[PDB]
């Protein structure tokens, strides 16, 4: 997905 | 750690199609005035011409979704090519029907998001082609040249600089088959957000009675009649260039989508002043995460993961 | 599968003084302005301007007053028949701050001899009635509009034909109607309002040259697209020097037939300048205050948490 | 306690304040919020100039990209007048980046922002023939417009570029450095804005004021010229303070020196051009580095002798 | 085992043999005796090409700097004749390096030498309409001169440039790779000299044979054209083997692909050019890397399928 | 480890003026044929003019020491500039007296070293100016253009490539006052030492009846009469460019010196064949040290050392 | 103030033995053992060996000069002058071809590259074996070498409008007009055997030239080039000049006084390499070059230095 | 009272 | 395997032999 | 001393006095 | 000193 | 009597 990928970037 | 406005800003900035409705409600910066937030979405069904290349530009021009033109296959746009706009819904209800009536409802604007997407609608027996995506930093400037009137004077007209990057694919690009689609984003190219004034009287770049050669622009950007569309400004965003190639005998049909997260400054006498509200306050964490995520994302991805 | 490459992988004294110049001018003996405590720390010159004008309003007419962010000019005024609004046949005229020629010369092309840049920090206004409780009649309304300075482009049929670019004003249509957010009361109570920066930061603006009337001479009002005309008259008395990043205050005074109205009008300013080394005012300058985050946040908070206007008894 | 700053911040400070103290110029970019793709250009000029005796020489270090300095000469004891014209001296490689046609300046880059600006003068004459002095002060020149009617059929109005703030070159600023000629000089300039903003690339500008426009209609004191369009031109104006240097030579003096300049600049490259290969991401934000940049800019004097550069 | 090779040797091998297996930084330079100041120019192309049904397409990967390939179309089952003309496709950023005039190619550089040259074709069409094959073989083309008299008054003798070895395109070489179209291709070239030598820059060449010289008096089989001097041209010819690729398509077949090219090239920059800022010293000598270069070049197939790049 | 021929080669390559007599006797490479070594030294006293700039080119042209030209102060050479040579003693004894007799004694050559130095001879009351040195890789190439004769044809002529580096000072330079002097050296720009042929008939570049515009050169190079000087080849060494600026009212004087370690292929009919000898055999360590030392040296150095 | 400065800085292998055998001792072995040059280059090459057997008779009272030059496909060039003299401006040299010249370089002056595009030499030898008896012979034999190369000459022409020309010329031919200090001389009845060696530090590939039939070419005078004499090649269908390798030139002078009757047999060898065109028939006979071998090159240089100029035919 | 109202907001936060 | 694996295997074999 | 030394002194004093 | 510089480089 | 000469030269050089 995309929002999951972004969510992993922050963490 | 973040607040709700910052998270909503991130959602409007990066992932439009992952939620039922756009949750963004402003840009969490120092400005806290009276603004009107508008989200514009386009839904177009386009079939590409076989045997030609189609160029699509996602430019930060308010009220216009994209510009496009067609060129012979294997080549690039030249001095004889002209781009034409495709409008967002309800252009005239906000920008009037005259070249000198663009500032009756709003005064300035600033961008927060800009995304595009392509979804193929062809079966596994007729498609043939590829999609290439790369970004260019087009800006708006001015040029000065003399004219021999009686007496001789000197002129000053608008001109787009940075358009020369369209005529070559950069080393940083995404390229895959047509059946995979694409999904690309954009981000601000300035250290901070700021407002830009609404321009007036601009229909075609270059303007009439001005030669193309004396301006240095590689090609033209026409807008047609004044009652249909026009150029009202240029935001602080990077343009997106898409090339679609289709060989003879192939059938390519896709769905083109565009999103936006734009703020305005409404006039007191306008009819849309009642919908306004206050801009959200400052939040450092949201801005830092915005910068980091915008730096760390790839150029484009296949449409299967958007 | 086509391979891909290049994939990424408390307060301080200057702040309190700034707030005092911004929000409460007439509550202190001496103006305490020092400067804007932002990142910039160069050589600046601070100026404060106050005007004290006596005015009497003509009965049976509507008077409009604009407090524009134009340096050296206090306000622009025009009069229209009662119950109406300014039209294409109305002209606005300025009232100068004292000592305009001492800072911007006596010619249209001599406005940048002493300074080259500026930025606003405050702009206020006030009205105090001076009539007895039997003569007067009417009301006072106040609202704000976001006017900005931009450009227009149109063709001209010369030999050979050409194109022209001239300055325009965008947002003047907010004067043609009463905004939803406004303050309206009786005439005898007075008014007191202020303004705030409409930008996320403070930036310096250049000094324009040659501007006397908008639209300029030899240009029709239709091509420009403005609802009315701004005129300054002779160049030896006044002119247009620039446009700052502040909102415009619009004041309308209505008076019915047989009413005698008189008052006193006041204005304020807290403006920084960038001086030229050869100017005589260069020796009065200093350095800008350093950064102060708390003051910069409380400025926005207070500006957001204030009413549009108050009566003259709460100045 | 220099471990409180990241390497990019220290490199930025080293570029900004002391170029000639290192064998290789240290710098990767400006540690601000912007983290796009830029190309860091380092300009160095090595020019030997001989000053005429009995004349006053003015040298302007203006924030015009691709140009080192502008110079003009006037009779000794006087100041530039309406008949004085300044001519530029280019950095090595002007035509390799800004073309050879007045309408081709944006074929490689589209925007820029200045990061540093330094100059130095090293005398080379013997101690028995020199005479004169060196004066340095700064003026805030800016680019603006001017509007004036023109009597044509039909009549119209015009809008042309102009320079506001050139009046500061007609007198010595109260903040100045004066010393003997044999001592040299070394000065630097800093940003005059609260933030680093990208400026666009202008086209068609050769001489200010432009052709067919007479002096006095613009309000400028003197003229700026560039000559042929295939050699030099004006492509922009950055957010920096202009340094003015005046060297006075009495009659019978033999004055000569070596002039040097440095500049850190950031460009936005086009994929069409070749220099796009060397582009890199701008360094991330460093707040303490910016605070120390402001402090050091406020702390240093106007100029120092060549022995303390 | 792999610790007997220095870092420049490994980087050189990587740029020479396997470009597309790494993200960034293919290599540094050629580790030979020369240790001067050079500029490493890494080129890459991304072009979408559609092949006409009923025609045979020939692509030549020539060692001409600044040009990716030359192409021509012939009816199926035939080979190029005297009426066939090849047109070039440029790398991004030609005019920014070799000017816009025929006599201005040596303004930024003076000499060059190749280090690597690769190609790759990736199919794009579906599995139900494609038809044809791809054939690859290598030809040793060189540049020489031809002399012949001219009947002027007085009569003189002319010495013009010519290409020798172009007859290999008229037949399929015994050492060749052939397979179906839907599988792609990947091939590379190697140095054809005992050592790496620098080649100069030629000026004024726009067509081979040039104007006013008729093909047939030079012995060339066909013509090579480059078009207007403001867009493309010929600047030299390195020491590498030309790669010939033939794509055949019958009637009623829709064929399309994406073409990618790579290049490790070393340049000798000029002091007045902008490229001089990015120069560096060539890596020193490494004998083991030089031996493994020849060994691997000799122990490799002519070409492999695109799935094994 | 280091044999005598390798040491002698290093001495002739890097430090000529430190010894009573030259040690070099050849290049220690694979080639071991018959050669005739030669060392050329020019000793000249020059007085630079006042109010002008002087440009000196140490080009790898056999039999010629340097080329010089003058331009107005504070400028660079333009399209109207012309460079003139100053040659070593004994040009006619080796290259004849006509333009088509340059190969009657030798047929090939290859350089080994090329050095220069300036020693000021002015007191402490006259000198004024500076000295700047930088290197430019000039090479010899060809250019083609059409001619409008009856019938029309094409012409191929010689042309120097890389001359544009003289119009701007590069980042890698050396600059100091005039009273200090300078001393710099050049090195081979090829991975191996190879022989070059002897050219014939070259007097001016560009040649006669060919305009400067059609060749792409920035300026001109002229050698004058055929009986005094000429161009016979171009070796594989980088060109050294020196600019000397002198103000008005100053007196600048110095002594200019140049050295050259060179090799030749003699002809059996020539009178210099009796002086020849065999080239020294291979020596790897000497070549490696040559490469390292040539890499590690600065651009220029004051005349005190 | 001082101005700141910145940017401151073992046994041999079979290919080696075969190479030495092809280079130094051709006629001793039953079959030529040559394989290839053991340099770093290991591409596809075609190797050829050329041998010519010619019976010659020398005119009594004249001096005969024979040049063994590195011209592919050509054995030697011959000229005759009166006894006690040397070649002059009127002397012309004519070639003698190896077998099968037309089968390799075509019959048209522009067809020279239809089969190959590059070459490089590896050896070159020559020998003379007298056949006359011991009562009718008289004379001598002299052998020396010259380093002839190929270059260009530039001169203007007074056409309308005037232009500048550039043609081909040979430099170093002046070594034929005098006897060299390093030479071998003996009686005629004893013969001679000699060989040449490379004159460059490395083995490189040349290119095939087109259109050369004479030097100086047509419509060019001898004075403009500066050459001592001419080198004709006859009809374009028979022979021509297609290149010039990096080898020395061997010149042999045979003096025959009045009344002498001298006859002999002349031989020539050539150990050569070629770059084949993929469309040629010769491509099928090709192979790859042998790998590197340092000792072979070292002994090659040493033996090349340690051998005399020539020996008698008894020690061929 | 204008300044007395301003101090109320700052004291609130 | 990929191409770099092939190159590595060739190098290992050559060095071993 | 030199310019870098005085810049270092300024920075060190500012950071120690914070 | 140049011969000393060369000797130091070889060390 | 020529290959023996080269063999002798090689043996002497190696010795």
């Amino acid at each position: 997905s995309m929002w999951e990928r972004v969510k992993s970037i922050i963490k | 750690r973040l607040s709700q406005p910052g998270l909503a800003f991130l959602k409007c900035a990066f992932a439009p199609p992952d939620f039922n409705t756009d949750p963004g409600k402003g840009i969490p910066d120092r400005f806290e005035g009276k603004v009107v937030s508008r989200k514009d979405v386009l839904n177009q069904s386009i079939s590409f011409t076989a045997g030609q290349d189609t160029f699509i530009l996602i430019a930060p021009t308010p009220g216009v979704a994209y510009w496009s033109a067609s060129v012979p296959a294997g080549t690039f746009p030249t001095s004889a090519t002209t781009f034409n706009p495709v409008n967002y819904p309800g252009f005239t209800s906000m920008f009037g029907t005259t070249s000198t009536s663009r500032s009756d409802q709003v005064s300035s604007f600033r961008y927060a998001s800009m995304n595009v997407g392509i979804y193929p609608t062809s079966n596994l027996m007729q498609f043939a082609g590829s999609i290439t995506v790369w970004k260019c930093p087009v800006k708006l400037s001015t040029v000065q040249f003399p004219v021999a009137t009686d007496p001789a004077t000197s002129s000053l007209v608008h001109t787009l600089v940075g358009l020369d990057g369209v005529l070559a694919v950069g080393p940083d690009n995404f390229s895959e088959s047509f059946i995979k689609g694409v999904f690309s984003q954009s981000a601000c190219n300035e250290p901070d957000f700021e407002f830009n004034d609404i321009l007036e009287g601009i229909q075609t770049l270059p303007p009439a009675n001005v030669s193309l050669g004396s301006t240095g622009q590689p090609f033209t950007m026409d807008s047609g009649a004044e009652a249909t569309s026009g150029v009202v400004g240029w935001g602080n965003m990077d343009t997106i260039v898409i090339r679609v190639s289709a060989p003879e005998g192939a059938v390519n049909s896709a769905i083109l989508k565009a999103w936006s997260c734009i703020e305005y400054r409404p006039n007191p006498n306008a009819m849309l002043y009642q919908f306004g509200h206050d801009s959200p306050p400052l939040d450092e964490v949201a801005l830092q995460e915005y910068r980091t995520v915008a730096r760390s994302l790839p150029v484009a991805v296949i449409a299967a993961q958007n």
